[PDB]
């Protein structure tokens, strides 16, 4: 539908060939808005070498910067250290000689067009770690397990600890780091102590003993715990830098399992806790607003012991929707999907257009499945996994199969511009896909074993395509890049050329700028509410207690959102009901629609929670609003609240006070 | 995702 566009796009297409990239090649963007792109390379001669590359253009043309480091050998290990922001930061860690005291790492503070070297007082063990707050601030672990700290974006380090395991930096220069007094950081495990240090160094609390882990996540700052005379451990939550701790109403765990942080906000988070056994599947809870009470949310959900691997994905262009894999009882994997941030999850709706395969059990009835993480480590055709962004508001795109389970079979692509409620086939056969300019343009590139010279794009999310020819030396494709925050119109296609002779490795950028020639307006852009069920309802739309609609550009409009295009949207607020509220610790919600119950009896977790828990969460009405929900008026549980303390510890002989 |  779009004319002229091989004229429009081949005087906007940039090939740069590179002289030299074998060993492990990775690639850096550094900034929003530079165009600033870092390709390193390193391999050894076994019986080392780095090459550095830079562009400022969005990869169209590189420069070998290799002179730079002095073609120093770049350890690989621990990557390129990227600062925060548009800081420009850039910290490359060497290999120093056998006869070193410390290593040795090059530093840039303007978006790597210069750079120092700077030896260290130390071996460094981690990457190099920037505060968020300050990206001059670095911590670093040493091979000898000390906490060096500097202030000058490296020049000087000092260690403010001797024997450390962890550390991460949190809010306001603080930084958590745990410590082993014994031997060894594996020895020491479960008998961890926790520390803070508000001021780099200068003081320090210990806010946390018999650690065996910690994690931030949004607000909270969580430490799985050992119990003394015991093998097992339990998560405590803190959401004042670990000054308090509670426990939190989960299980506890043996040594072969594990807790994992799939996803935390401002909110809530949701844990997944691996079933005893190493089944290979565990359970979801989600968090209330304190991080201290939990709802099982979704069985059985899928995340394997050896490697970790989980499909548990955000759905990052629809608030609320995530989408995970869980096991079946016959031990066939399905696709699940949430709306409601994990209150209630379902199977995906098949494309109207689709055909039942041979997993469904009904040839007229059945469902999408996803293929993700799991499927890709499992050696299936999978060249990506769902891509969304937040943006380029309801897209999803994601290779899928449609049946009773996740197939084996060689998959299509299917895409979502809903977030998630129904889905197309977008192209027939595996590929790498990507979004530019918000959602402006959909880009995708043939999964093949042959080479390939050909990009397919959409300028209508993907409903129509235009094939575009862009290089007459067709290559073996290995991988797009394109700026993170999906808002440029430039992509690279990167790969390599083979002859019998020799090799190469070269890359195509392309500008979309003359295909997106025009600047959207606002007659460019047409009202959608999200999450819409059923029309005549006037809660349509409601989740979490408000609707959204948003400006969203017409699939018939071809211009540039642009790369200041902000998301617009309009809330409204839907009364509160019993559904926007979540049972509190102690009760329960049976068989129907919704009214929260005392429990008749606390067994398990829930027992010991009532034991361990303060007053402060024992003391209850039963409901809890749900966290992020926005609802005003209507239902208001007015119950009156009780310490359920009182209910659990009534059965127990008390010792003196 | 974030183990402990
Ligand atoms: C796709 O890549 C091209 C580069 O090949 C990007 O072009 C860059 O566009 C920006 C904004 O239009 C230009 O930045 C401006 O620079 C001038 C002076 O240098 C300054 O006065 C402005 O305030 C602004 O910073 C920039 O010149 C240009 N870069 C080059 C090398 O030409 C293009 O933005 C990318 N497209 C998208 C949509 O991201
Ligand atoms: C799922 O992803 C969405 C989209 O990224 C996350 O929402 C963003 O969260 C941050 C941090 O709280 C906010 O600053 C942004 O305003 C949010 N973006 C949008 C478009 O709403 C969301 O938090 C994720 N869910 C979880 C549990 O992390």
């Amino acid at each position: 539908r779009v004319r002229d566009f091989v004229a429009k796009l081949a005087n906007n297409t940039h090939q740069h060939v590179f002289d030299d990239l074998r060993g492990s090649v990775s690639l850096s963007w550094v900034g929003d808005s530079t165009g600033v792109i870092l390709v390193l390379t390193t391999f050894h001669v076994p019986l080392g070498q780095s090459k550095l590359y830079r562009s400022e253009d969005y990869g169209k043309n590189f420069k070998d910067i290799t002179d730079l480091i002095n073609n120093t050998f770049i350890r690989t290990e621990f990557g390129m250290a990227i600062g925060p922001e548009n800081s420009g930061k850039v910290v490359l860690t060497a290999e120093v000689s056998g006869g070193s005291r410390g290593g040795r790492i090059f530093r840039s503070s303007d978006f790597a067009k210069n750079f120092v070297q700077t030896d260290l007082p130390f071996h460094p063990l981690t990457q190099m770690m920037y505060s968020p707050q300050n990206s001059d601030y670095l911590l670093a672990l040493s091979t000898e397990n000390g906490l060096w700290v500097s202030k000058n974006f490296g020049g000087k380090w000092e260690e403010i600890h001797k024997a450390v395991c962890l550390a991460k930096w949190g809010s306001d220069n603080t930084i958590f780091f745990t410590t082993y007094a014994n031997g060894s950081c594996k020895a020491d495990l479960g008998a961890l102590e926790l520390w803070r240090t508000s001021d780099l160094g200068k003081s320090f609390k210990t806010i946390g003993v018999k650690i065996y882990s910690f994690g931030l996540g949004g607000r909270f700052l969580f430490a799985s715990v050992m119990a003394d005379k015991d093998t097992t451990r339990r998560i405590h939550v803190s959401t004042d830098q670990g000054d308090t701790w509670s426990m939190a109403q989960l299980p506890s765990v043996g040594q072969e399992q594990f807790y994992s942080i799939l996803a935390a906000n401002d909110d809530m988070v949701f844990m997944h806790v691996d079933e005893p056994g190493d089944t290979g599947f565990g359970t979801i809870f989600t968090s209330d607003d304190r991080g201290i009470v939990y709802s099982k949310s979704l069985d059985r959900h899928l995340y394997t012991t050896t490697g970790g691997e989980t499909d548990f994905t955000n759905v990052t262009s629809l608030r609320g929707v995530y989408i995970t894999s869980v096991l079946s009882e016959d031990n066939s994997i399905q696709t699940m999907i949430t709306f409601d941030q994990g209150g209630r999850w379902t199977h995906l709706r098949k494309p109207e257009n689709s055909e039942c395969d041979a997993t469904a059990k009904n040839k007229n009835e059945c469902s999408l499945h996803i293929h993700a993480s799991y499927s890709i480590s499992q050696k299936l055709n999978v060249p990506m996994a769902p891509l969304s962004e937040p943006n380029a508001v309801g897209i999803v795109i994601a290779h899928g199969s449609v049946g009773d389970a996740i197939s084996v079979m060689v998959p299509d692509v299917y895409i979502s511009d809903d977030g998630g409620y129904s889905w197309t086939k977008m192209l027939e056969g595996p590929h790498y896909y990507t979004i530019l300019d918000s959602g402006g343009i959909i880009v995708a590139i043939e999964h093949s074993s042959r080479p390939i010279n050909v990009i397919k794009f959409s300028t209508d999310e993907g409903q129509c395509w235009q094939t575009y020819t862009f290089t007459r030396d067709p290559i073996y494709f290995t991988g797009l890049a394109s700026e993170p925050g999906a808002r440029s119109m430039n992509i690279s296609i990167w790969g390599f050329t083979e002859s019998f002779l020799t090799s190469q490795w070269v890359s195509y950028t392309i500008d979309f700028k003359d295909i997106l020639e025009r600047n959207c307006e606002e007659k460019d852009y047409t009202i959608w509410l999200a999450h819409s069920t059923d029309p005549e309802d006037y809660e349509d739309g409601c989740i979490l207690g408000y609707k959204e609609q948003f400006l969203r550009l017409r699939k018939s409009s071809m211009c540039q959102n642009g790369r200041d295009y902000v998301v617009t949207k309009q809330p409204s607020i839907c009364l509160c009901s019993l559904e926007d509220f979540l049972c509190d610790f102690g009760y329960y919600r049976p068989e129907n629609d919704s009214k929260c119950v005392e429990q008749p009896e606390l067994k398990g977790h829930d027992l010991e929670f009532c034991l361990y828990g303060r007053e402060e969460h024992l003391t209850t009405n039963g409901y809890r609003k749900i966290p992020g929900d926005k609802c005003q008026g209507g239902v208001n549980p007015v119950r009156e609240v009780k310490d359920l303390k009182k209910k659990c510890t009534s059965n127990f002989l008390s010792p003196e006070k | 995702p974030y183990i402990l």
